[PDB]
């Protein structure tokens, strides 16, 4: 895996790949990294795929429990702290997860937390998260600002999850883009690798290490 | 030792490398000039086993130093490589190996281009654009896939690889203490004092 | 453990031990609350057939639950002292998983669904 | 030291076409270099229009279909004979493999059939329930061998229209029964020439709006 | 593997499946097991492939060396005691495991050699994986006074057993008999009862399929 | 988990037209000694069924004890015990089946390979495996241990499928499964010579044979084989 | 593997059953374990059979050297070359050998050598896997001085409980008999020693 | 530590009309880092083409080692070598390291000189020669390779349709590779023309 | 240990050695390893001391119990008893139990237990490190319906030899015979028995 | 987490700690607050296992929070650190124990004098003029040494935390990304924002 989430001007960005691996064996190219909680709650999903699916899939279980007892939609911050506490109660059994937890609220605006299955929980304006998380870093953070556009913060959440995708071994098949707004969370596509990559090289004049 | 990177550009190879040396909890030194000039228009950075990378370097050296004399010529970027690439390949079934990481930049007077040779302990050899040995690239590679153009200038090289190095300084868990830099093109190898 | 159905329906659809202690609330000192624009009062009466009090140390009427919470009551005080505890309780423990104190409305359905739990088990009143 | 997990052999295969899904299995049972049995289906009817096939170490495989087997009679029992959707199905199999996260059921599950606008649907598990919905998959032994050329001759990767300059891929179409069971017969007689626990038999399910039918094909028996 | 060894009347025959394997892979369909070490001394041989055929190669240009020095037709047992003296001082790291049979001046003869230097004497014998079923076959329809013929169908069932019910062989039955007074015949693939049946499909492709970015004539010549 | 102590190498079985065999020898090994020669590792249950277990003996009585239980309790309140509710053979094998999964699961076996062989009450041939795993498989011949390498080969000569049954005697059948016995004996260095045989037949019923032994062996051959290569007095 | 040598009035007897094991799997039923070394020089092997087949085969070709240069050698020249390969080599090999010859002048002798290569000179000696279980029996059986007929009893008696007990053990009793007058090979069959 | 599998790659082999193929990816990593795009594992000698994967130092050595002995053969022999006989080369070379092994899965295409005939083999790192009709495949997508093939294949296609069915084997065995990709090279070999093409392909 | 148990015509004899051992030292040269767990029903003990005491003093408790509310147990009962102890705790005992009885019905009845907690049924049953040794020579040497004196020297002639070959098994011999008589101890020191 | 720091002067503790948080070869985090208010005059820094570390910090919070409403009144920095202990004391013999070091700074309002307690995992209580966990204090301890005195002004500690800071960026193997400082007087805690 490669995932990332990061706050910018306009709300925030989440990108994740598509790959999963068993060693070497690329078991599929179409997996869905990211989990839709509710219309402003986003999870991103690294490691293991059946306990991020499974444990994401009970936490959004967990975020509609509160706004039937509580009326009221669930912090980014509740909601990341009962993924964080499920998993520190299995902390030792073997969980294996990298997550972030993204989302809109009124009283905090927009919020991301890293979560991981040894229990830490960070609040953050930018985190890469997976095997290729360094490779997406080191695109992301070189032209990150504060104040990217919307339509420029997009591109570049897509373009680091290109750069992780090519140099990882583990990390390709295509990028699911997000956009977290006060609104909500609008989806931004499914973009394969296969086209992009030679798309973005011909259009940017990038990945000239590339027999073109 | 730990962070060594390469880029060639235009007309020149650049070598930045790590200025920290650490044994246990102690940085021991932050001064560290981890190359060594094969010839005038060769140089090697290196990285890995401690005692085993000096020892190699100043082999490699003395060698390349021998046959310059003996032929009063200067072999090319490529028969440098080769010559490095072969000994760590002898090295990797002996006794005890050689644990080496190399960088080799030099520029082809025969040819008027720069040359990035990246070989690792094993003797594995690959010419590159831009090289990197460790975790450095981890960070780096993708930066450079991005960043990098064949046509810069040495001046555009030192900015992507400040580039670099501001990445590393940001997610990198230790302190390596800067790069020396260096530039080898077609009037040899010189020294880049502020960094 | 000690399982008696205390608390159970009569003829007339009545819950007599739940009735019963609504007289004991009955008994009890007056405790008035009346909230204004941008504030709440919470008064309360103290019977004076006791002279010869100490009332730097005779526990106040009024607990703090959490630093923004008051509860007051009227009835046995023993039996409040459980309901203020618990509720400390969970004012800490709401903190601790939602990162946000209490909102008063659920401070009091907390302590109100103790009160009710306290209707339908076996062996209390 | 007692080992509790075995591995029986066999490779399964999951298609979907448009109004239809195929779940194709060997029924060869294997232990180490010999063979238990050269009819042994591993391909089951669980009612609903449900095919599923747990494969791998065949005790988690059966106590597993058996625990979903039973999983739908109770649906029925609970909900008013209700049929039970292939999305609802898939979801109960991830608990009742999660269910076991810490000593897992050894496991690659396949289960196939239409989901609720009548087109047909393939869903796959990892052993501790990690699922996906898929036009394709490929489980078990020789699943390296057989994956790479359904990616080819279904999903027509790698393959660009001719002349084009490689800049107009194939496009992505549904295939008919007959189609993907040839493709079927192909992938398991390829991979029975290649692979050793691979052999003796082919047993497909197929479902359709009107039920559940069976074909049934010799292989290689070395 | 599966190898065999039988003695008739005049002489001996040995025979040998046709397959290798890499884990559960099958590498080679239709590999040569039997092995010439002169003309009239043929070996069969399992476990390491490379170590069979280097140990076999090795003795065999000995044997040869020492036949014209001697001029003499070379005998089985000195090829046995050849082997048996370089297996053993390799203390079993060379993994081959070979029947030794043939005819020369002293009459004929049938030996094993184990990778680790022992060897055994008798009228029939079988080595690799597929042992078992062979000899189980062997121990089933051997007599003492064989024809060619009916030795021939007794190695090449023994082997087919080792086809069959063995997972580590299958394909071909490779024979050879080495009678008195004859030329040594060597019959490969004697059996071919594992032929691939028709493919259900071509999958010749549109050319033009594969999107391409160069092309270049490459020189061979001087 | 355990350790094997005391063991009962294979048990063999197969289909015939109208019904099954199935065969163990006497033998309970303790590692390489030959300890006792009196064990019955073939267990009738009722007239139709009869249960072959190898491996662990203390874990064998224990099943025994189990399977004999089973008839008791299916007596009772049972007035068609003898009769339409009398135990089949698919009964008794789903019900070992479980244990032993359930065992296995517990990480706590019962160290065995177990042969249900026997024909259900519509006369068809019941032939399942089961083994400390819980690992199950039907096949129309079925063998444990050895009996699997050597013995299966040889069965699967005369049934080969599902159509050659109809095609398979009892005379037939039990003449491989003779012949496979003394095979064993010849290969199996924790065999012996003395077994028993039991065939259930959908119209003779159970016929159980003790105290059978392998004979008609091929030993003459071995006074011409004299050292183990160069020797020859 | 159950072997035995038995020394007797007129010479000795050496016996042996036919099994070669891998694990459980009789890999060879009808093997030969007496080997000759010389004319009426032979041994009983047990161990690994590669291990002693090497040393059988070695000390063959230094008594057939020693015959050519010093002629006859004795049992216990025979018995100390077996040895001297045995512990030399103690830290390499599976070897439990029992040597047995004849002599005119010394007639029949037995040494024994267990796996350290110790030597042990003696009236009769038994080894391999099976022997464990006739000690009891071969200590109260032996006498010394039998005859031909009553040491081929003691033999196939002795060994065919060594089989009975032992799973290693098996096959054919083979025994090979050392006298002035020459070298005669006997076998016995299952069905004969099996109803001792 | 499974050094067959640090640097990844893959090599097929296919025969045809009087042509073979050999096709190679281009990859080469240190484990999960991708590191070269350009990392070519075919190389040949006079008209006999040698593809080897496994670990890259000794891809290049064995390379350089070939170049050598075939050298030599040319210069004593006085004519270049054929594939038959450098499959024995190539054999005797890799058991004289019987155990320190070079850890490479090599791959031999060609067609004689003298006889026309077209002719592929594979090894094992320690010598063993796979000699097929068919196809041979080496590397870490190689159960992939197997499986392309084996359906993918038939006898005596042309070398423009050879050309199409060898690409498209290495092409998808290469997607469900990790280790395995990031550009693709194709010969296709007949009596005296040799055609290189580089194909795209996705480079993740 | 080497123990035994054997049927006659009129009961049944159990005898033992004497010996307890830790390692080379011999705790115990006098040990009684011949157990009553009821009037005549005792018991050979071979294994772990500790376990084997342990499970005859439960063993004894369990009968005394039985004894109290259905009378006198069969030699079975009191076998089936042992094996249960022994079999649901095979993985925290090492204990080789020998059951031997006198009923009037049954006469004498000799059950063995090995180490899995299988249960066996014999006409004689040998047990303990020394019983390896005399396998041979028991199987050779027992009949059924043996008088006592002739089982008396079966025993003395076997333990004898089981002694003799395993340094883990010494001492004296003693014996425990069971008939409708009554309950005889004998013993048998080794100035008589060695040189048998 | 790895460095926390504590100094205690005439009128004031002074807590240092760390900003970095790494998993990997990644610094995920340059702004991490390793610290929790227990009550208005009682602060304590923490370090150790992933988790552990802010799951026991909070749980101490709660317990010391609840006790104040309860009370109406503010435990002794003396009483809190007792508390920690004993809770520290019975984790290390539990199935998994909390790897949790902390420092504890608070000012006694009834005494008017600061106090520093160093706690690591096992429950080893020390009170201190200045402490430190982890490697830390192989260079701290030392420097402070020399130029502690009892009855420094915060402004002077603070000068003296500075050269520790200094120190530890000179010579510790890796970067912790600077400190959070907070000081604990009669007035409570507040933080220094420049550091
Ligand atoms: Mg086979
Ligand atoms: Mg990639
Ligand atoms: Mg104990
Ligand atoms: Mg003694």
């Amino acid at each position: 895996t490669t995932t990332l989430a990061f706050r910018f001007q306009g709300g925030i960005i989440v990108a994740v790949d598509s790959r999963a691996t068993a060693g070497n064996w690329v078991a599929s190219q179409t997996v869905k990294k990211v989990i839709e909680i509710n219309p402003f709650l986003l999870g991103t999903m690294a490691g293991g795929a059946a306990d991020c699916q499974f444990w994401e899939t009970w936490l959004g279980s967990q975020c509609r429990l509160h706004e039937l007892r509580e009326k009221e939609r669930i912090s980014v911050a509740a909601a990341s702290k009962i993924l964080s506490n499920l998993v520190y109660q299995y902390k030792g059994a073997g969980l294996s997860m990298g997550t972030m937890i993204c989302g809109y609220t009124r009283k905090e605006g927009p919020t991301i937390y890293y979560v991981d299955s040894d229990g830490t929980r960070l609040k953050g304006d930018i985190f890469c998260v997976g095997s290729g998380q360094t490779f997406a870093y080191g695109v992301l953070d070189s032209n990150y600002k504060w104040d990217l556009s919307v339509e420029d913060a997009l591109y570049l959440g897509k373009r680091s999850i290109l750069a992780a995708a090519h140099r990882d071994a583990y990390s390709g098949g295509s990028v699911n883009l997000y956009h977290v707004t006060e609104d909500g969370w609008i989806y931004h596509g499914n973009h394969d690798v296969g086209e992009l990559f030679w798309k973005v090289k011909e259009e940017e004049g990038s990945f000239n290490n590339v027999i073109g | 030792m730990d962070i060594i990177l390469g880029i060639r550009v235009q007309d020149s190879v650049i070598l930045a490398s790590s200025k920290a040396v650490t044994r246990g909890i102690s940085v021991l030194k932050d001064s560290d000039d981890k190359t060594r000039q094969l010839s005038p228009h060769t140089l090697m950075s290196f990285a890995g086993e401690a005692g085993d990378t000096v020892q190699f370097a100043e082999y490699i050296q003395a060698n390349i130093q021998l046959y310059s004399i003996r032929e009063d010529y200067e072999l090319s970027p490529q028969a440098v490589s080769s010559f490095v690439r072969q000994e760590l390949a002898k090295s990797i079934r002996s006794r005890r190996p050689y644990q080496v990481n190399v960088l080799i930049g030099g520029y082809d007077k025969k040819k008027n281009k720069p040359e990035l040779y990246q070989i690792d302990y094993l003797g594995t050899k690959v010419e590159l654009p831009y090289g990197a040995h460790g975790y450095s690239g981890f960070y780096t590679f993708s930066l450079l896939d991005h960043h990098y153009r064949p046509d810069m200038t040495t001046e555009e090289g030192l900015d992507l690889l400040k580039l670099c190095v501001q990445e590393l300084e940001k997610r990198m868990p230790m302190d390596f203490k800067g790069v020396i830099v260096k530039i080898v093109d077609k009037d040899g190898i010189r020294q880049v004092d502020d960094f | 453990g000690y399982d008696r159905a205390l608390s159970i329906f009569s003829p007339d659809g009545h819950i007599f031990q739940v009735e019963y202690a609504l007289e004991a609330v009955k008994r009890g000192t007056c405790a008035v609350g009346v909230k204004g624009k941008n504030c709440v009062v919470l008064g309360c009466e103290r019977r004076s057939t006791l002279k010869l009090q100490d009332t730097r140390i005779t526990p106040s009427k009024v607990s703090k639950i959490d630093s923004h919470v008051v509860l007051s009551f009227s009835g046995l005080n023993a039996d409040s002292r459980i309901l203020i505890e618990k509720a400390r309780v969970e004012a800490q423990s709401h903190r601790l998983t939602l990162e946000d104190p209490v909102t008063v409305e659920y401070l009091t359905r907390y302590v109100a669904g103790v009160q009710q739990r306290y209707t339908q088990s076996g062996g209390v009143r | 030291q007692f080992n509790p997990y075995g591995d029986n052999g066999g490779t399964i295969l999951g298609i979907a076409g448009e109004d239809f899904a195929v779940l194709a299995g060997d029924t060869r049972n294997i232990t180490d270099y010999s063979i238990n049995s050269r009819y042994e289906p591993k391909v089951f009817d669980c009612g609903d229009n449900i095919v599923m096939s747990a494969n791998g170490f065949a005790a988690d495989g059966d106590a597993l279909v058996k625990r979903f087997k039973n999983s739908v009679k109770w649906y029925h029992f609970d909900h008013n004979d209700k049929k039970l959707s292939i999305n609802s199905a898939a979801r109960n199999i991830q608990h009742l493999l999660y269910g076991k996260r810490f000593f897992p059921y050894y496991v690659h599950t396949i289960i196939a059939g239409l989901d609720e606008d009548g087109k047909g649907a393939v869903y796959s598990f990892d052993p501790v329930g990690s699922y996906e919905r898929e036009q394709c998959r490929a489980g078990g032994a020789a699943a390296s061998l057989i994956m790479p050329f359904l990616d080819n001759q279904v999903n027509f990767k790698n393959q660009y229209e001719p002349g084009t300059n490689g800049k107009v891929k194939k496009p992505l179409k549904y295939l008919s029964v007959e189609e993907v069971i040839k493709l079927v017969r192909d992938s398991f007689t390829s991979a029975t020439e290649r692979h050793i626990q691979v052999g003796d038999g082919l047993e497909i399910l197929i479902v359709t709006k009107d039920g559940v039918r069976k074909e049934f094909y010799e292989l290689k028996r070395d | 593997t599966t190898i065999v060894g039988v003695k008739f009347n005049n002489g001996v025959v040995i025979a040998a499946d046709t397959r290798s394997t890499q884990g559960p892979i099958v590498a080679d369909k239709n590999c040569a097991k039997l092995h010439r070490i002169s003309p009239k001394i043929w070996c069969a041989g399992a476990g390491t492939a490379a170590d069979t055929e280097a140990v076999t190669q090795l003795i065999g240009s000995n044997i040869e060396l020492h036949s014209l020095y001697t001029s003499r037709e070379p005998r089985v047992v000195s090829a046995l005691q050849m082997l048996k003296q370089h297996l053993f001082k390799y203390q079993g790291h060379i993994g081959a495991y070979l029947i030794v049979a043939g005819v020369d001046p002293t009459g004929s003869h049938l030996f094993s050699i184990h990778a680790d230097g022992s060897t055994d004497v008798g009228y029939y014998l079988s080595l690799g994986s597929g042992s078992l079923a062979a000899m189980a076959v062997l121990e089933s329809h051997w007599k003492q006074d064989l024809t060619k013929e009916e030795a021939i169908k007794l190695a090449s069932d023994a082997i087919q057993a080792g086809i069959w019910n063995d997972l580590g062989s299958g394909s071909n039955v490779d024979v050879c008999v080495m009678e008195i007074g004859k030329d040594a015949e060597y019959l490969r693939n004697y059996l071919t009862p594992n032929v691939r049946e028709e493919k259900q499909k071509s999958y010749k492709f549109p050319r033009g399929t594969t999107a391409v970015l160069k092309e270049s004539i490459v020189n061979i010549c001087d | 988990t355990q350790q094997p102590i005391v063991t009962g190498t294979s048990v063999i079985s197969m289909k015939y037209d109208n019904g099954v065999i199935i065969a163990a020898d006497n033998l309970g090994s303790y590692g390489s000694l030959l300890r006792f020669n009196g064990v019955e590792r073939l267990i009738p249950v009722g007239d139709n069924t009869v249960v072959g277990i190898s491996g662990d003996i203390s874990d064998m009585q224990h099943i025994e004890r189990l399977l004999k239980d089973l008839v008791t309790e299916n007596a009772y309140d049972n007035p068609l015990a003898d009769a339409e509710e009398a135990l089949e053979p698919s009964y008794i094998f789903e019900y070992l089946a479980t244990v032993m999964y359930q065992r296995r699961s517990k990480m706590n076996p019962l160290w065995n390979a177990i042969i249900v062989a026997g024909v259900q009450s519509n006369g068809d041939q019941f032939l399942r495996y089961v083994n400390l795993l819980g690992v199950t498989y039907s096949s129309p011949t079925l063998a444990t241990g050895f009996g699997a390498h050597m013995a299966n080969p040889l069965l699967r000569k005369v049934v080969d499928r599902e159509s050659d049954i109809p095609k398979t005697t009892v005379q037939v059948a039990e003449e491989a499964i003779v012949n496979a016995m003394r095979v064993l004996y010849y290969r199996d260095a924790r065999s012996s010579r003395n077994f028993s045989l039991a065939i259930i037949d959908k119209n003779t019923g159970l016929t159980f044979k003790k105290n059978l032994q392998v004979e008609n062996m091929k030993w003459d051959f071995a006074k011409d084989i004299k050292g183990y290569g160069t020797q020859k007095i | 593997t159950s072997i035995m040598a038995v020394t007797f009035k007129d010479g000795v007897i050496l016996g042996a059953d036919s099994r070669t094991t891998t694990g459980a799997y009789i890999a060879n039923r009808v093997t030969d374990k007496l080997t000759r070394v010389h004319d009426k020089i032979w041994c009983c092997r047990s161990g690994s059979a590669a291990d002693t087949q090497a040393i059988a085969d070695i000390v063959q070709y230094h008594l057939e050297l020693y015959t050519s240069q010093y002629g006859t050698p004795s049992t216990e020249t025979a018995a100390s070359v077996f040895k001297e390969l045995c512990y030399e080599n103690k830290d390499n090999l599976t070897a439990g050998i029992i040597v047995a010859g004849y002599d005119d002048k010394n007639k029949g002798e037995v040494y024994t050598i267990p796996l350290g290569g110790s030597v042990h000179k003696l009236p009769y000696a038994i080894a391999g896997s099976g022997s464990t279980f006739i000690y009891g029996y071969c200590d109260k059986n032996f006498r010394e001085n039998m005859s031909k007929e009553e040491t081929v009893d003691f033999i196939k008696h002795s060994l065919s409980q060594a089989i009975k007990w032992d799973g290693s053990s098996g096959g054919v009793i083979r025994m090979v008999v050392l006298t002035a007058a020459g070298v005669e090979r006997l076998i016995f069959y299952p069905d004969e020693y099996e109803q001792l | 530590s499974d050094p067959s599998s640090i640097n990844g790659g893959i090599v097929v082999a296919m025969t045809g009309k009087d042509c073979v193929a050999i096709a190679c990816d281009l990859r080469l990593g240190s484990q999960s880092l991708g590191v070269s795009n350009k990392f070519e594992k075919i190389f040949h000698y006079g008209h006999v083409f040698l593809g080897i994967t496994g670990l890259a130092t000794d891809v290049t050595t064995l390379n350089e080692m070939f170049r050598y002995k075939t050298n030599l053969y040319k210069l004593k022999e006085e004519r270049a070598i054929e594939p038959e006989t450098f499959t024995q080369l190539v054999s005797s070379s890799l058991y004289e390291r019987r155990f320190g092994p070079y850890f490479v899965g090599p791959v031999v295409a060609g067609i004689n000189s003298k006889s026309g005939k077209p002719f592929i083999a594979g090894f094992d790192l320690i010598g063993c020669i796979d000699e097929a009709k068919d196809f041979i495949v080496s590397g870490t997508a190689s159960d992939q390779l197997f499986g392309m093939c084996e359906s993918l294949y038939e006898p005596n296609l042309e070398p423009e349709d050879l050309f199409e069915t060898i690409s498209q084997a290495l092409l998808n065995a290469a997607d469900r590779d990790a280790l395995s990709g990031w550009g693709a090279v194709v010969y296709i070999i007949k009596k005296d023309e040799v055609v290189k093409r580089y194909l795209k392909m996705r480079q993740d």
